[PDB]
DNA sequence: CGCAAGGACCGCATACTACAA
RNA sequence: AUUGAAAGUUGUAGUAUGCGGUCCUUGCG
């Protein structure tokens, strides 16, 4: 999964995967500007292979094939400049266990040919995100309890040329589903899976493990990644791609970001679980999920739409036309933010930390609806506010009626904040 | 084997501890309540190092005696003697009687086990900066509470009749703007108290304090860590369980640091970040469960329950501890009475 | 008798997953009445050495004096017991009873108000469990999980020399936290020797408790009391229900959750007309043996709170409200209460 | 730390000086700089810096500045040094953005480019 | 944090207050957020009492005795005194009683003047009550330069 | 371990402004102080850090007399890293690594925090006297019981290190306790009336038992050699006070400097937006202590000049004796300059 | 039980303001002449002296500047407004300056019940120069509550 | 022959965890 | 006779860099 991380375009877009391709030896580099780096990489990666072949044959105890197969097998791990700190860690990231002075030399030439390089395009990226998605409970819709009305599946006005008892029971009862209509959800489904799918995740330079259904399993570089996972909802919410069907419906994501070294099984497991939360919070959303190697596990759960405001700020941000301070202010004052108050302390604040003109209010705005698009996850009835949440307009006429109507709106903003700091990253 | 025998230790911090838990660096806390805690892993590498080092250096007082470990090697490996104790000056090995009171070594741990289990450290008092009188000891009674049942454990095994009689008595309902202090912490005049910024009034019922002060003179001697009774009895403060919970989570204090890089000479890139702080003058307790010794043909006069117990008093009686991490900048220092 | 076990700290009954160089990470599950049985063994044979070794059942699978089962307790102004949440009961507190149709052929378990459902998570009151087997489920009578314990996280690390961090020394655990008067409670069956107070150390990185002897509370004689009752109603009824308060082994040679007619023929029933299984995921565990100081053969069990439907012809003989099932009774498996539906 | 070299720098004061203080309420309304446990008045460092660097930036700027017999050109000078940006710091220091080259290089960075050096 | 969020609802009241007066008057509401802006500043120079001193002086009345009761803005002529006026009010309110009985804090005067309050007492209350209002100060400012006009 | 103590007092030349975290309430720039009770304090990272700086600088110009003999960090590390000493040399020229002397004393550099620990450990400094305004006399300084409370204390944990018997009866020699208001003054800060000593804002009574007083200057003399950080420690004699707790502690919140700062427009001639703003200073002649302890030294392969705790604490009281050092932040303004005495 | 002279500053000017509103409420002239003269003497205390304003003081009420007794000069004596006034700042300062707040106070003058004028005339330059902070001190608080409430 | 500061500006921008275990 | 006995969240790291309490104003009729 390094690969998937080294996967993200860099600043000059030569990407790490086709660096560490050249000096595996199984793709060429377009750019030039460090060739001389490249050759030092791969002569340095040449004699160290070379020398632990003569080492590793003197016992042979791995097998030669492996031996021989190490020039394009090296692990991209030994691109990453950490892992070249001794003799000993280079052993063991090459994968032979380590139970020589000239490789103590071997080394130091090496990181002092791959500082170059690290210099230019940076340090190969380290982060990943793992992306699972599933549909929206397709029994309910199976079973009916999500069509519409038979009205919307005549002709065009058979209504009309009809008896008026025919038009009114039409007009009330919701159509069932008919073998044929069942035949054409499926190949609907196909069509989104197969044809669809595998091309948007080839856009998005990431890698997809299994497909089927409506059940959807990638593994993407960061850099790319919320644009992605906005895309496909788009893609399983049209109805008529051109000519080609599609299913037209919702579905619920599970996106988690994490650095290389964590165990699959505990990363794996902490995905299902956190497309579990979104899916328990109500559907129709995405629980966005980081966690760093030290441990710190920001979690919240949001619309898709919500993605499009996060990276608005985030791109105010980036640009400096807002200083990035007050991100702090706010999240201290959460805990004692209540409805009364947010609007003006939100616009005093962008006020005085922004460059004024009418970024001060875009940003307010864009932090208005960010933080109107969040599911919050109260105790008690949070059915019914989650639902009004991805409903729409309904939210703020229900949330003004709520009971609590303040542990919401704390709540809220703190969600909301906490995946631009996410976005912010990166 | 089965623990026959309890012992309670105190550890009163002096400065700031740190013991580091998974605000970027917080301190460890309990999850149903969220009082700070030390869990008993960090304890029990504390202990075992410092019996290391100790009994290496020799000045274990085994029954008043000058503990030659290595003499006393021969005597239960016998053939084996020159193995571990070549294994024990290698690293790979510990001290014969480290391994007896505390467990075998990490390589060769399935063959024995120790004799010793440290249960996680708990806190008693809790340091409140206070209007008069400069930081009043304040506690809950809860924390009464959880005490009195703990200590009836080691107490009962004890068979001290006279304590448990005390120990009926702590029964106290608190109201959250009402507080149990002393006359030191009461304001002249209006009898009230200004903890922190709040204003909770007098209650006007010392008599629990000295009950609990008794507590603390049996378990740990009228020398209280070098300090008269007297003024610790004086500004012992008691306060509802939420006030106490929210201070245990805001009092901490609070520090943020950086790095500067030696070019131009101001913080490099990804060159600041948080800390969390225990107070210091925090009382702490905690228990260690004692079992017979399983080693097998053990050395004489470490062989029951009551000689290592009176082993680790001795050893652990006044003594000074470095707990957790930031030792290089001095945190952590604690002192230790049994 | 019971035996309340009031925790010193948070306890560790480790998941089987290996403690490797690599894999040194670690879960928590909820105990099991095996880890509770061998302490309990341990604490007397150890007490009264080897002359009590036939009763401690050395070396063998199982003891001979009897273990009935282990419930969860607390302290909330009375000495409340309770036990698992029935796998029947829906989130809305409404029972769940099969509703076969027979003119389409099936034997759908639908409950009263639709074709779907999920289980209630948490814990019945035993003072509540005579009127579920009554099938008059309260409202009062349930709590759930997380206000009894919360499962907490903890890393540690063993030091190189001098101060530095030594290779292949991080590993990171999970433990259960037992909130404030909320520990577990094991049931002894009457007549075993056992000293009144004392500790005794429970699971895994050497954690104790503060064991204490209390004679049965007076829900368990209640339920005795109404187990006629509640026999007398069964049998007019003839539709007798089976709720599961510890994990069983009721497979025959080959785990499995057929549940045999012979078993129930000694019951008194003679025709069982119809068997409906709800429960959930298996359970698979295996222990540590010490006499061989090895891994025990792995073993899937049903796990608790899985509940049987049982039409039957015949009669109930058993004057007792539980009955045991399954193999390695004697450690607390496979303890089942029975009722009316 | 990082100083070698020290100068005394001696005021003779010709007209009478008012360092401000702020306002107070008492008899005076417009006290003077003074250390709190002496009494004794006093003017700060930070006002001195302010007036030397506001002193040395105009005379950067007229070009009056006689740095080794020669005058330190705000624009040839940088030119040298920052070379291909020299563009951008020149347009920066005549927006009043930065402060001159020589300036930067001696009192410290301007307060755009607080985090430079 | 009950009283941050005591203080913090106290502010948005008094400064909504302040707005519901002379809404559309600019001349009160500029008068009034420079008031709370430039008051902290002079607690530190010159303690609570001088403060309040001063507040009391540039009120234009005889202001016979010293109450943090009666003086109605409204009643005072200029802009400035009704601003002043509003000040005080809301200054001596919450030091005397927070915001009532039930609330979180009932203030450290017990409902006495206090300005009285600190005529008579000892020390440690002056101190407590000059941190307290400093805190409360902070707050304003914030919620008086947010919203008034 | 720490086999070893060396008690480090400094004093303030110039106003001291160690910056605080977050920079929040009415005072923008507050003082590090302590919530547990509210004294000023200088929390001990910063003061390892700045040493460090200082040691590696007088390293690096090889001006430090390691047993009268100038180590040089190139020839010492050739001498003791032998074959790959050539290589960390190229890592100290990139500025990335650090000399051997500093290495083994303060631990190694963020990219080798993985070899050993550092050798020494630096404790909080503690105030000790704190300048205060006097009606008569001037500029008087003033302590409490708690403060010579924690002194004791202090003198404990040394006697648990070198095992200073002598210091710990000194130290309980003295026990004093000023009640409400009285006060254990000097002849010189005693108003010419009838008593009634007047610091500040507050009239006192004087109490008649300046013994102890007089003891605790012995206790200086015993501690900080034999001037007073280079003045007649008799002359400092006759300006010390003692009072109680709750008045020090108000002396300690509300007598530090405050200063108002600005910044001036290009050419507008007044003030800009965002340049009014606040400071808190720590006043001059205050004095705050410390504590210095030294264990084993960690490093492998330890030069044999320096290899034991005895030779290290003879280094570091030789490196730091009647230097000076710069404190905390706002330093080309003149603040942070302090004299050390080991 | 520890109050600062603050505290007893603020109480002795209050006592003294508020003692003239009620003795003199109808008199407007008085009020505005005491009123003014609070405002004007720290200026004469800083130009000349505190031994040179007492001296001033007495001269304006026709009493010889060698003998004096703040204790002895009641304040209705005098007929003229301006006469009054300045008889009643007199007594207040002197009064100040001898008694302080009280005996029972935390502050009790600093003569030690004895005329100012004398104390200046018969002590070294330090004793004057405290005095002279002390009336500076009081005369910015009476001056405070004069102009706030007369 | 009395008059008795008053408003501007009220921390900005940047840094915002790294590597092992 | 209990997936059990064993393992110190520990090492390094300066809240630091930049910043004029300044502008306006007759002590006077």
């Amino acid at each position: 999964v390094s690969e998937v991380a080294m996967c993200r375009r860099t600043k000059h877009g030569i990407t790490w995967k086709e660096v560490y391709d050249y000096l595996r030896g199984l793709k060429n580099v377009d750019d030039e500007k460090l060739l001389g780096k490249l050759e030092n990489l791969k002569h340095s990666v040449q004699t160290l292979i070379n020398n632990v072949k003569s080492e590793l044959k003197s016992r042979k105890v791995y097998p030669e094939e492996f031996l021989e197969g190490l020039n394009r097998n090296f692990s991209n791990e030994i691109l990453y400049s950490e892992r070249l700190r001794d003799f000993n860690t280079l052993l063991d990231t090459l994968g032979f266990d380590a139970a020589v002075k000239n490789y103590e030399t071997m080394i130091s030439e090496l990181r002092e040919r791959l500082s170059e390089v690290y210099k230019m395009l940076g340090e190969p990226p380290k982060y990943y995100a793992i992306l699972m998605m599933d549909g929206d409970e397709m029994g309910k819709l199976l079973s009916g309890e999500k069509l519409k009305t038979a009205e919307h599946y005549l002709h065009s006005a058979i209504l009309e040329r009809v008896s008026d008892a025919l038009r009114v029971k039409a007009k009330t009862v919701r159509r069932l589903i008919t073998p044929a209509a069942h035949s054409s959800i499926s190949r609907a489904l196909k069509n989104f899976s197969v044809n669809h799918v595998p091309d948007v995740v080839r856009k998005g330079n990431g890698t997809l493990i299994y497909s089927g259904g409506d059940d959807v399993l990638v593994l993407l570089p960061v850099d790319t990644a919320f644009d992605v996972a906005t895309e496909l909802a788009m893609t399983f919410s049209t109805s008529w791609n051109g000519w080609e069907m599609l299913p037209g419906n919702k579905l619920s994501a599970g996106l988690l970001i994490v650095h290389y070294k964590h165990p699959l099984y505990d990363a794996l497991e902490k995905t299902r679980e956190l497309l579990q939360k979104a899916k328990k919070l109500g559907r129709n959303a995405i629980a966005v999920g980081l966690l760093k190697r030290s441990g710190s596990y920001y979690e919240s759960v949001v619309n898709f739409e919500t993605l499009e405001d996060a990276k608005a700020v985030a791109n105010l941000l980036v640009k400096e036309q807002v200083s990035p301070r007050i991100i702090y202010e706010l999240l201290n004052f959460a805990d004692v933010i209540s409805k009364e108050f947010l609007h003006q302390l939100v616009k005093y604040e962008a006020v005085r930390h922004s460059i004024d003109k009418n970024l001060a209010e875009e940003f307010q705005s864009v932090f208005a609806r960010g933080h109107q698009g969040v599911r919050v996850e109260l105790e008690g009835n949070d059915e019914e506010i989650n639902k009004y949440i991805s409903d729409g307009a309904n939210l703020e006429t229900f949330l003004d009626k709520y009971e609590k109507a303040v542990d919401v709106i704390r709540k809220q903003v703190r969600g909301f904040l906490n995946l631009v700091k996410i976005l912010y990253e990166s | 084997d089965m623990f026959e025998k309890a012992v309670v230790f105190g550890l009163y911090s002096i400065t700031p501890v740190h013991a580091g838990s998974g605000i970027d660096l917080p301190i460890q806390r309990e999850r149903h309540t969220g009082f700070p805690v030390i869990w008993g892993q960090s304890l029990k590498g504390v202990l075992r190092s410092r019996f290391r080092q100790l009994e290496l250096d020799e000045k274990i007082e085994v029954e008043s005696q000058k503990w030659k470990w290595k003499e006393k090697t021969k005597e239960v490996l016998k053939e084996k003697a020159d193995e571990f104790i070549k294994k024990v000056e290698e690293r790979k090995r510990d001290p014969l009687l480290t391994e007896i009171v505390f467990g075998p070594a990490t390589d060769g741990a399935s063959e024995h086990a120790g004799a010793v289990s440290v249960g996680d450290a708990k806190i008693l008092l809790f340091p409140v900066r206070s209007a008069k009188g400069v930081f009043a000891f304040v506690t809950s009674p809860i924390v009464i509470q959880r005490l009195k049942e703990d200590f009836e454990l080691v107490s009962e095994i004890e068979n001290d009749i006279e304590l448990k009689q005390i120990l009926s008595r702590f029964k106290v309902e608190l109201s959250n703007n009402e507080t149990i202090a002393g006359n030191a912490l009461i304001l002249n005049g209006e009898n009230k108290v200004i903890l922190e910024d709040i204003v909770l009034k007098v209650k006007s019922d010392s008599n629990v304090i000295e009950n609990l002060v008794e507590v603390l003179k049996t378990l740990f001697g009228d020398n209280f860590f070098g300090k008269p009774i007297e003024s610790i009895k004086e500004r012992i403060a008691i306060v509802s369980d939420d006030v106490f919970k929210s201070f245990t989570r805001f009092s901490t204090e609070i520090v943020a640091r950086v790095r500067i890089d030696a070019e131009k000479g101001t913080v490099a890139r990804g060159g600041l970040w948080y800390e969390e702080f225990l107070p210091s003058d925090t009382l702490m307790y905690s228990l260690i469960a004692v079992g017979s010794p399983k080693k097998e043909n053990l050395p004489k006069e470490v062989d029951n329950t009551q000689k290592i117990v009176n082993v680790l008093k001795v050893t652990f009686n006044n003594a000074f501890l470095q707990i957790g991490g930031d030792e290089t900048v001095g945190k952590g220092f604690v002192k230790v009475r049994a | 008798m019971i035996l309340v076990m009031k925790p010193y700290d948070s306890l560790l009954f480790r998941e089987p997953r290996p403690f490797d160089v690599n894999n040194h990470v670690a879960r928590t599950i909820l105990p099991l009445p095996q880890t509770l049985a061998g302490a309990v063994r341990s604490a007397i044979y150890v007490k009264y050495g080897s002359k009590v070794k036939d009763l401690i059942g050395f070396g063998k699978e199982e003891p001979e004096f009897e273990i009935l089962g282990h419930f969860f307790y607390r302290y909330d102004g009375k000495f409340e017991l309770l036990v698992e949440s029935p796998h029947d009961v829906t989130q809305n507190l409404g029972l769940v009873k099969p509703h076969r149709i027979d003119k389409l052929g099936i034997t759908i378990l639908m409950d009263s108000e639709g074709i779907k459902f999920r289980p209630f998570n948490g814990f019945l009151k035993f003072s509540g469990l005579i009127d579920y087997l009554q099938g008059r489920i309260a409202e009062d009578s349930v709590v759930e999980r997380q206000k009894i314990f919360k499962k907490e996280r903890r890393v540690g690390i063993a030091l190189t020399k001098a101060k530095v961090t030594k290779e292949e020394h991080f590993y990171q655990v999970e433990m259960l936290r037992f909130s404030d008067d909320c520990g577990i409670a094991v049931w002894v069956e009457d007549g075993v020797d056992f000293d009144d107070e004392g500790i005794l150390g429970v699971g895994g990185e050497r954690r104790f408790v503060k064991f204490e002897k209390r004679e049965e509370p007076e829900c368990i004689t209640n339920l005795r009391s109404k187990w006629k009752k509640i026999r007398d109603k069964i049998n007019e009824t003839g539709r007798l229900k089976i709720y599961l308060a510890t994990p069983a082994i009721l497979g025959a040679k080959g785990y499995s959750s057929k549940l045999d007619y012979d078993l129930l023929g000694d019951i008194g029933i003679e025709r069982v007309r119809s068997v409906n299984f709800i429960g959930g995921k298996p359970v698979i565990f295996s222990g540590w043996d010490f006499v061989t100081r090895k891994p025990k053969p792995t073993r899937y069990a049903v796990p608790a709170g899985s509940v049987y439907f049982v039409e039957f012809e015949g009669e109930v003989k058993l004057d007792m409200p539980y009955l045991k099932l399954g193999k390695l009774t004697k450690l607390g498996y496979g303890l089942c209460f029975m009722g009316v539906w | 730390d990082m100083f070698e070299k020290a100068v005394v720098f001696g005021l003779y004061s010709i007209t009478p000086v008012h360092a401000g203080s702020g306002a107070e309420l008492s008899v005076i309304d417009l006290p003077i700089q003074r250390e709190r446990h002496t009494g004794f008045p006093v003017i700060w460092g930070q006002s001195l810096k302010g007036v030397l660097r506001s002193r040395f930036r105009q005379l950067e700027l007229d070009e009056k500045i006689e740095v080794e017999s020669q005058k330190w050109k705000w624009k040839e000078k940088t030119k040298e040094v920052l070379k291909e940006k020299a563009d951008e710091f020149i347009k920066k220091v005549e927006e009043r953005k930065r402060d001159p080259l020589l300036t930067e290089i001696v009192f410290g960075p301007a307060t755009d480019g607080a985090s430079e050096h | 944090r009950e009283i941050e969020q005591e203080r913090a609802s106290f502010a948005f009241k008094v400064v909504s207050d302040i707005k519901d007066k002379y809404s559309q008057n600019k001349k009160v509401q500029g008068k009034y957020s420079s008031y709370a802006e430039k008051a902290p500043t002079i607690i530190l120079n010159n303690g609570l009492g001088a403060t309040l001193a001063f507040f009391l002086s540039k009120l234009e009345k005889p202001i016979d005795d010293v109450d943090y009761k009666s003086i109605n803005p409204e009643s005072f002529g200029n802009a400035e005194n009704i601003a002043y006026a509003f000040l005080y009010k809301h200054l001596s309110t919450w030091l005397a009683e927070g915001n009532g009985k039930d609330s979180a804090f009932s203030g450290l005067t017990n409902g006495e003047d206090p300005l009285k309050y600190i005529m008579e007492k000892t020390a440690i209350d002056v101190a407590i009550s000059t941190e307290e209002a400093l805190s409360i100060l902070n707050w304003i400012k914030k919620f008086a330069k947010a919203m008034l006009e």
